[PDB]
RNA sequence: UUGGCACCUCGAUGUCGGCUCGUCGCAUCCUGGGGCUGUAGUCGGUCCCAAGGGUUGGGCUGUUCGCCCAUUAAAGCGGCACGCGAGCUGGGUUCAGAACGUCGUGAGACAGUUCGGUCCCUAUCCGUCGCGGGCGCAGGAAAUUUGAGAGGAGCUGUCCUUAGUACGAGAGGACCGGGAUGGACACACCGCUGGUGUACCAGUUGUUCCGCCAGGAGCAUCGCUGGGUAGCUAUGUGUGGCAGGGAUAAACGCUGAAAGCAUCUAAGCGUGAAGCCCCCCUCAAGAUGAGAUUUCCCAUUUCUUCGGAAAGUAAGAUCCCUGAAAGAUGAUCAGGUAGAUAGGUUUGGAGUGGAAGUGUAGCGAUACAUGGAGCGGACAAAUACUAAUCGAUCGAGGACUUAACC
């Protein structure tokens, strides 16, 4: 449950360490974004010598949240921290590796490329 | 187009064959009896009058006892009409069992919403609070009553007032399970009312 | 904030149509032979109707 | 209620073992993706167990790849093939929310 | 349950005071709202009495006030409200399943019109 | 809008911007329909019809405005005392302090700057939102209702497929239709996920008390901390908008004369919008035009000039009492021994998490056992133990005329 000014750990190789959510895409007065939703965001902390630089405006897909997600089987999944992965125009990651566990909901929103790289998909 | 009266027992959940988990309202509809058939000749419109749960004799009056007599039944707590139904189906004094509905059937639940009492415009009309800090003395207030020129307030300036206890119709609720021996319908999702509320289940107009 | 016009006698009297007391709910006793509030103990007999206390 | 108990009694899973919060369980969760059906184990400590009857849920917490993941199931879901209690836990309360606020070496539950 | 125009501690103090008075005097004159709360609290104390265990004695002793009822004379030992609840009052409702109190309506009080009731045991 | 005028208000019409709440116009920003196009296609342009709904989060500026970031189907323009200060703010403006620049011999001044700088009012009437009492409605009642009329609702994206088809030299690339899935908004509800939960459970500090120990109680924000039932709840869940019909707008036509032809028009047909009227939801017979159906009670007594009056009643309702699913109060609904209405009691349940006492081990802090124990507001069922005793009060006897049939 991520809104404008929410910060997120970046879970990939792409230099970026922390992003700040500029906009939740996909609707006029859309306030909140959940796992699998794309956001526009600016890179606030950056690993020196990376692909993506501090103060750059990029698209990221939210891959885990503290709010988590309700499955249709009645089960839920929550995580300890909010992480996104920086993507391109097409839903493909700028980084080459994804860190930490990723939610299955990515396998439903056409983010197969990311689910492929995740060490554990819960 | 079928219909039946029941009491909301409460909510719970059931696992579908698929394996999915859905929330359900349980509606107990024992003791539905057809009391009266209204025709275009006699009353001016077609309807069937259905009486629901049995009421102790001392809680009924002679006018009531004399109206159920025609259907050879004890007096009933609730009596409602159903329009848009085939009067050929339904005989005076017949039971109306929940088997009139199957699984997958799509119904419209009508009932009275829970009473909230005197409420303000934030809860009753979903208005915005004024600021809580920065020196504000304007929190849960209804906003300008309108412009100066009319020298009056327009109708439908929404204000505080008694909030719930209104007739509400939720449309397109799937029936999930029908249990005749217990006279129970499981409707997917929730219907208006407190537990024990009268709920009117008719086939969906749409 | 303040009355624009004084309220007339007729208008004041109409407002008070409802400002009034209701008669007490009371009946005569059997023992006492005197009046009492229903569902209260009768202090003339010094008991609850005929039931001694 | 009593009628809601009678209606739901058939849906109750009798196989479900006896676990308390603090026990390390291994949930054999069915993962339904299209038509193919796959089994995915989730082993962690039972953090909470709330509700009555068919509405009972429990929450298993594991630390996966350094990130905490909580997984809440209905106790009587048919999408749990099997629930194994791996180790009984000596805890002193019903909800182990305190296991969210500290990392390694201070979260190892005392084993009986 | 009734807030009796008191905070939580004041109310708990008032219910302890009235309960003990009802156990000590077997008949008290109080307001209707007070009397409708007391009947709950006193009938639970009488239940603990009938239980008769040390545990039950210690539940009642956590609520009942430490008031001397009387001084009997054996060396004159005083008898406390708690002893009168386990030795005198409870055992006289040994074959009565509940309903140890009765509220009689008396009439309104001169000073504030408060509806007054007699609440008594049996 | 910039102005002109000085007609209301100087025994006060007291304020720019923002906030809250909107409502109206259409000169339409989006969405709908159409004509023309420098309309091949795509993407556009322009005009006509169209006001149903919709029409955003930030940074900078006191700023309206503007500029910018990022979105969106779109980020419309206006009116309403530049809408709305007895609704709010008080940043700007607008007072006494002070300083800078500037002008002045000076006191001072400047619609240059700068820092600081009291926001009053218990709602009488109308109005608005809710909620009762009265009477009316040609007998009195209890239910069930029709719907004159009113309110609400009315939005829209992306993806896949048709199809790399139609079109085109290529580049590119559809209409129409079919499917899936969203955003915003709305209604309901608490099973789920969470929130709260001050008479629920536990841990714990200080100090006072319960004579002492053990066990408890008071106070310290509910002392603090960890949980949490009922209820109430959103960020949670369910559902909705739709489709459809009728008549139309702009527009396209058909048939067709005046005017042997032509002509959408004069007669006459048809097609045709998110709009209009239905459809959907809610209120609704004070609809005084007071409607309908079913059922109940019956035509009493006394005097009275006929008129009518008075009195006890019927069916029925109330007072009073127990209450909650209802509630400011009235009201509503559940009950009043023809009894489960509340409390208690018994058995459960949630919740807490292992009571006290005793024993065992340990030097001890403590641990283990007895024993998922003890406790357990509001939840469930049973139970007449307590209280809903007893009474009383109100409430018909049905006008006349005419017509068809009694
Ligand atoms: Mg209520
Ligand atoms: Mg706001
Ligand atoms: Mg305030
Ligand atoms: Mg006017
Ligand atoms: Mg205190
Ligand atoms: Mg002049
Ligand atoms: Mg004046
Ligand atoms: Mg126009
Ligand atoms: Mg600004
Ligand atoms: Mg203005
Ligand atoms: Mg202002
Ligand atoms: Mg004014
Ligand atoms: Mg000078
Ligand atoms: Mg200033
Ligand atoms: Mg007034
Ligand atoms: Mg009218
Ligand atoms: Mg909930
Ligand atoms: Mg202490
Ligand atoms: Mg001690
Ligand atoms: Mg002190
Ligand atoms: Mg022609
Ligand atoms: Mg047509
Ligand atoms: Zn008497």
């Amino acid at each position: 449950m991520i809104q404008q000014e929410s910060r997120m750990k970046v879970a990939d190789n792409s230099g970026a360490r922390e992003v700040l959510t500029i906009k939740v895409l996909g609707g006029s007065g859309r306030k909140t974004a959940n796992i699998g939703d794309v956001v526009v965001c600016t890179v606030k902390q950056a690993t020196p010598g990376g692909v993506v630089k501090k103060g750059e405006v990029v698209k990221a897909v939210i891959v885990r949240t503290k709010s988590g997600a309700r499955r249709q089987d009645g089960s839920y999944i929550k995580f300890d921290e909010n992480a996104c992965v920086i993507i391109r125009d097409d839903k493909s990651p700028r980084g080459t590796r994804i860190f930490g566990p990723v939610a299955r909901e990515l396998r439903e929103n056409n983010f197969m490329k990311i689910v492929s790289l995740a060490p554990e998909v819960l | 187009t079928k219909g039946i009266l029941g009491r909301k027992v409460g909510m719970t959940q059931v696992f579908t064959e698929n394996g999915e988990l859905i929330p359900v309202t349980v509606i107990e509809a024992a003791q539905n009896v057809v009391l009266q058939k209204k025709t275009v000749e006699t009353d001016g419109y077609e309807a069937v009058q259905i009486g629901f749960e049995d009421k102790r004799a001392i809680l009924s009056n002679k006018p009531e006892q004399g109206h159920v007599a025609k259907a050879n039944t004890t007096p009933k707590r609730f009596i409602r009409e159903f329009r848009d139904v085939n009067l050929d189906e339904y005989e005076i004094g017949a039971e109306v069992k929940v088997d009139v509905f199957a699984e997958g059937d799509i119904i419209d639940a009508t009932g009275v919403s829970k009473g909230k009492g005197f409420q303000g415009v934030i809860k009753r009309h979903g208005q915005s609070r004024g600021p809580m800090a920065h020196g504000s003395r304007y929190h849960r207030r209804p906003g300008s009553m309108g412009p100066v020129a009319p020298n009056r307030v327009f109708k439908n300036k929404l204000l505080p007032g008694r909030m719930g206890g209104e007739q509400i119709t939720i449309q397109n609720l799937e029936i999930v399970k029908v249990d005749v021996e217990k006279n129970v319908l499981l409707v997917k999702g929730n219907v208006p009312g407190a537990k024990k509320a009268l709920v009117q289940i008719k086939t969906a107009t749409k | 904030a303040v009355p624009f016009r004084r309220t007339s006698k007729a208008k004041k009297r109409k407002r008070r149509t409802h400002v009034k007391l209701q008669l007490p709910g009371m009946n005569e006793c059997s023992n006492c032979g005197e009046y009492r509030l229903s569902h209260h103990v009768c202090p003339e007999c010094g008991q609850y109707d005929g039931k001694d206390v | 209620n009593k009628l809601i108990d009678e209606i739901t009694k058939s849906q109750l899973n009798p196989d479900v073992p006896n676990f308390r919060p603090g026990d390390t369980v291994r949930v054999h969760a069915k993962v339904v993706e299209g038509t193919r059906e796959r089994i995915q184990l989730f082993e962690g400590v039972v953090i909470k167990r709330r509700g009555a009857g068919i509405s009972e849920t429990f929450t298993v917490r594991k630390i996966s790849n350094s990130v905490g993941v909580e997984r809440t199931f209905p106790v009587h879901t048919p999408r749990i093939a099997k629930l194994e209690v791996i180790r009984r836990g000596k805890v002193r309360r019903a909800k182990l929310y305190y296991l969210r606020n500290l990392r390694g070496k201070a979260a190892r539950i005392k084993e009986i | 349950y009734r807030k009796l125009g008191r905070t939580s501690s004041q109310r708990k103090a008032l219910l302890r005071d009235l309960a003990t008075d009802l156990i000590v005097f077997e008949r008290i004159e109080t307001t209707e709202a007070r009397a409708k709360e007391i009947r709950k609290v006193v009938e639970k104390l009488i239940t603990s009495g009938k239980k008769g265990d040390l545990h039950a004695r210690r539940q009642a002793a956590a609520f009942i006030r430490h008031e001397v009822v009387e001084v009997v004379q054996v060396k004159n030992r005083p008898v406390y409200a708690l002893q009168k609840l386990f030795d005198d009052v409870a055992p006289r409702y040994a074959e009565r399943q509940g309903g140890y109190t009765r509220i009689l309506k008396k009439g309104p009080r001169r000073g504030d019109g408060a509806p007054m009731v007699i609440i008594e045991l049996v």
